[PDB]
RNA sequence: AGAGUGUAGCUUAAAAGCACCCAACUUACACUUAGGAGAUUCAAUUGACGCUCUGA
């Protein structure tokens, strides 16, 4: 029922969500955020984190994205968040580690599309 | 708005130059446009060495105008590539040329000839 | 102050022979060879050697080896020039062919009245003499030859200033195009140094730091 | 450093086989040149 | 005149049938990964060495023009000056066999 | 890159009117380098890494997460669900103890109570199983 | 001999972010995708191993 911020049509990305998944790929670390509209980070999963950094070989590859999607999806089911709006750029969309990331999420248990607001 | 302190916060055309001789004035001395021909009987040495010269110039922040190639000559074929360069400092002429001198792979000759 | 006006010249030899490959460069070299083979597109020499023995096999069922053996025996005729004319000498430091793959530096013994120093060749200049003309004068002064060298710019490369009375020593840079180095048996002591003898011959910090503008590669 | 941009590969797609043929121009200067039908030693008169 | 030789040969179309067998094993691809990784290390350390030559020699020539600038005021005005002789500049590469 | 600098300038405190105004050790690094060097040393694990088929076990990541940086993510979630503005009038704290509470669902399994879950009152009919690793304590709901 | 001292290239980062390299699309460059390498100089805020400068 709550208001999705409907506007912002000229400016990428959309604000019309309640939860945005945002993958931050740096030079050294694959990072994954789950945020509100307000910029409050709700649930994150980063490879700058000793519980997951030591099980991994390299902190940036398709393995780290598949694992950060497994771990992030498992963290978001237990946080009671089933619905995100992930919006990529069209080069980030066709990348194999973000298809592997989205498959890790939707096979994890998290639907990457929110239901509509009821008016 | 004009009468507000936030006037001109959105202007951007002063951030873009949306639009040749040699400049040796009194202290700030620099060459004009340059040309570097590369002639070899291998496509790989001319193209790849042109890549290496071009990445050296991008790593030295040089205004590289064009990086095209010339047609060949049936003699076998003599392969040529042209790399244009504008902007060199006084030390930067010697330090820049000495690495192209000390980086020729196998039997490829140079040119520091100029335009037209 | 009385400045003892000194310029010099750090002569460079362009290497005529390319360096041999690293074994890592050998393995990556053959790897690039194989990936070039696996992505090529039907050379006619294969079409004249594979399909021709197919059709000649059909003729016997009812030559490129000559060509390759001619090419290989012509490859066995002409011997190669040595990349090392260096180890047979091992002592011809005065020879311009002392090393071929590296860059070689003119470097001559001198004996002052108060000093006795192995020296990168210097020049006593005049304010009427240009520093570029000081180096071009340094080309044909001590060697007494008909070398053909090349300069890039009026910029220097290494400055070392020792005093006793002031002085300053300027180290410029040239490049040998060719050279008619007549009478290689001079009375001087020119020794061509790649990199490593430059600390074996020049000890003080105004001379054991010439390598910081020598192209080490 | 004369082996940096020599460890190469033909980066096109319409290219046939190329062989490491040694060539001599006029003065006894053998250079590997990618050339067809493995001649091995070349010489221009 | 805009004429170049980047056009593909028209002969390179019909007989593209010599090599349909492109298959490798596990261990050759593993060693190939070691070659690409260690060769990326190799070229990386190469350009780190060349960056050390550019920075080292360039600081040597900048301090050269500063010592010449402070020890000769009328000779660093001409030290910046450029030669009329590098205009038809050439240099052939190295070879294998000297004459 | 413009997106990165652009988000950084978005979060910066500006002097004009903006959307936010209205809509607002050494032994550990030694064992870490030794264990990461001993981890990256295997050629089998490097082969599983380079073939994008390597896996990660989730349980050790979960418990080790509960030890290392669990309480700070749980502080994020309690800030997000408003437990600090409502349960202590804004005064924050850090949940240091990795608690466990789960409701006995029948006899076989038990619905876990993590930070932010959905549990029915059918599953919450009976008082739960409380297990935590500590040594006094008062529990509240 | 003394002074300034000291994170991988840089950081009023606190083991991070940019820089960096290879492979592919590119004539090439760039973008992007895939991969790679990296340091708190050693001992208890302090002393001595290394760099720079001021001298002989």
């Amino acid at each position: 029922v709550a208001r999705k911020e409907r506007g912002w049509r000229t400016v990428f990305p959309s604000r019309e969500f309640w939860h945005r998944l945002r993958v931050i790929r740096t030079q050294h670390h694959v990072e994954a955020l789950v945020e509100h509209q307000n910029g409050k980070v709700v649930v994150s999963a980063s490879t700058r984190e000793w519980a997951i950094k030591k099980h991994l070989y390299s902190t940036r590859n398709v393995v780290a994205c598949e694992s950060i999607g497994r771990v992030l999806a498992q963290r978001c089911l237990e946080a009671g968040i089933n619905f995100m709006v992930y919006q990529p750029t069209p080069w980030e969309a066709a990348s194999d580690s973000m298809k592997r990331l989205q498959s890790a999420m939707t096979e994890g248990g998290v639907v990457l599309r929110e239901p509509q607001r009821i008016y | 708005y004009k009468t507000k302190p936030t006037h001109g916060i959105g202007k951007y055309k002063h951030l873009i130059k949306a639009e040749v001789r040699a400049i040796n004035l009194g202290t700030d001395y620099e060459y004009g446009v340059l040309n570097i021909h590369l002639t070899a009987y291998d496509m790989t040495l001319a193209e790849s060495y042109a890549q290496y010269v071009h990445n050296l110039c991008n790593s030295l922040s040089i205004k590289v105008e064009e990086s095209y190639a010339m047609p060949t000559k049936t003699i076998l074929t003599t392969h040529e590539r042209v790399v244009q360069i504008s902007g060199l400092s006084a030390t930067f002429a010697e330090i820049f040329l000495e690495i192209i001198q000390s980086s020729l792979p196998e039997g490829v000759r140079l040119s520091v000839k100029e335009h037209t | 102050s009385p400045w003892r006006l000194l310029g010099a010249l750090c002569l460079q030899r362009p290497p005529v022979v390319s360096k041999p490959l690293t074994p890592l460069q050998e393995e990556m070299a053959s790897l690039l060879q194989q990936i070039e083979i696996e992505r090529s597109l039907y050379s006619d020499h294969e079409l004249r050697a594979l399909d021709e023995n197919q059709r000649l096999a059909k003729k016997k069922a009812d030559l490129a080896q000559d060509l390759e053996d001619m090419w290989e025996q012509k490859f066995l005729q002409f011997k190669l020039g040595a990349r090392i004319t260096e180890a047979d000498e091992k002592n011809d430091r005065t020879s311009l062919n002392r090393k071929l793959d590296r860059n070689l530096v003119l470097l001559v013994r001198e004996k002052f009245g108060d000093q006795d120093v192995w020296i990168l060749p210097q020049a006593e200049w005049q304010p009427g003499e240009t520093l570029r003309g000081t180096a071009e004068r340094t080309l044909a002064t001590l060697s007494e030859n008909n070398m053909e060298a090349k300069f890039l710019g009026n910029a220097p490369c290494g400055h070392y200033t020792f005093k006793f009375l002031g002085a300053k020593v300027f180290f410029f840079k040239a490049l040998l195009l060719t050279g008619d180095f007549s009478q290689a048996g001079n009375k001087g002591h020119h020794v061509w140094v790649t990199k490593d003898e430059l600390g074996d011959y020049l000890k003080p910090k105004y001379l054991a730091q010439v390598r910081r503008f020598v192209s080490d590669l | 450093d004369s082996s940096r941009a020599s460890l190469t590969r033909v980066h096109r797609q319409a290219y046939a086989r190329l062989y490491p043929v040694l060539l001599v121009k006029q003065d006894g200067s053998t250079i590997h040149i990618r050339y067809r039908e493995p001649r091995r030693m070349l010489a221009m008169p | 005149i805009p004429i170049e030789d980047f056009i593909t040969p028209l002969k390179f179309l019909d007989k593209a049938r010599e090599r349909p067998q492109v298959e490798l094993t596990f261990e050759e691809t593993e060693r190939r990964a070691l070659l690409l990784k260690k060769w990326s290390l190799y070229k990386q350390q190469e350009r780190k060495m060349e960056r050390d030559t550019i920075r080292a020699m360039l600081e040597a020539q900048q301090e050269a023009l500063e010592e010449l600038q402070l020890e000769s005021p009328k000779l660093h005005a001409e030290a910046i000056k450029r030669d009329p002789n590098l205009f038809p500049f050439e240099k052939e590469g190295p070879h294998y066999t000297p004459p | 890159r413009y997106r990165r600098r652009a988000e950084q300038e978005a979060q910066a405190p500006h002097w004009w009117r903006t959307y936010r105004e209205y809509f607002g050790r050494t032994q550990q690094l030694l064992e870490r380098k030794q264990a990461i060097q001993e981890l990256r040393a295997n050629v089998e694990e490097e082969r599983a890494a380079r073939l994008r088929t390597a896996s990660v076990p989730l349980d050790a990541v979960r418990a080790e997460w509960e030890r290392t940086c669990g309480p700070y993510h749980k502080q994020r979630l309690a800030e997000y669900y408003g437990l600090y503005r409502d349960l202590f009038h804004g005064a924050t704290f850090v949940p240091r103890v990795p608690l466990h509470v789960a409701y006995a669902v029948g006899e076989d399994d038990l619905m876990p109570v993590y930070c932010g879950n959905e549990v029915t009152p059918t599953e919450a009919a009976q008082a739960p199983e409380v297990t935590y690793e500590a040594e006094l304590w008062t529990l509240l709901l």
